[PDB]
DNA sequence: CGAGTAGCACGTGCTACTC
DNA sequence: CGAGTAGCACGTGCTACTC
């Protein structure tokens, strides 16, 4: 009685573990349409985020330079005119 | 017999298979910063989680290349701004 | 031994694909 | 060729949490 029930849930629960891959899976463009275990899925996800968290660094990295070359310019704008 | 040996085979592979994926398990909940401090995080937990986290860096490059891009057109229009302007 | 059940990991089942 | 391997599904029993 409990048996069977029991054997449901559990079958459940590594459904909506199995649909979580999946998403996973969706998440990772090298994953995308392709084909892979579940090993190789969270091991490119692990890679994936490195490679995203020094892309994104990077990004943040020529933003405060650009940022720094607009308050200078900024800076000049202001004490330049009809002198 | 065979029979035994096959069986006894697919149990120690597999075994060695699971232990292998809870390494990829863990290696990958130590990338996500909202499981800092749960390292018993339970395997749909760390599925979702890293799904969550990395939409959440993707739409997190999204902006900051809408930032540089805007920051340089800013720059340029600065630099004409001195060019109109001239010198002292 | 309180009942219900999420999570886990083992042994085993299942089968497409390989050599 | 037809047996071996890969890789995911299943049944099950035990813990811990929550009511």
């Amino acid at each position: 009685d409990k048996r069977a029930h029991h054997n449901a849930l559990e079958r459940k629960r590594r459904d909506h573990i199995k649909d979580s891959f999946h998403s996973l899976r969706d998440s990772v463009p090298s994953l995308q349409g392709e084909k892979a275990s579940r090993a190789q899925i969270l091991d490119k996800a692990t890679e994936y985020i490195q490679y995203m968290r020094r892309k994104n660094h990077t990004h943040q990295q020529d933003i405060d330079d650009l940022k720094r070359q607009n308050a200078l310019l900024e800076q000049q704008v202001r004490a330049l005119g009809g002198c | 017999g065979h029979m035994n040996v096959k069986r006894r085979t697919h149990n120690v592979l597999e075994r060695q298979r699971r232990n292998e994926l809870k390494r990829s398990f863990f290696a990958l909940r130590d990338q996500i910063p909202e499981l800092e401090n749960n390292e018993k995080a339970p395997k749909v937990v760390i599925l979702k989680k890293a799904t969550a986290y990395i939409l959440s860096v993707q739409a997190e490059e999204q902006k900051l290349i809408s930032e540089e891009d805007l920051l340089r057109k800013r720059r340029e229009q600065l630099k004409h701004k001195l060019e109109q302007l001239g010198g002292c």
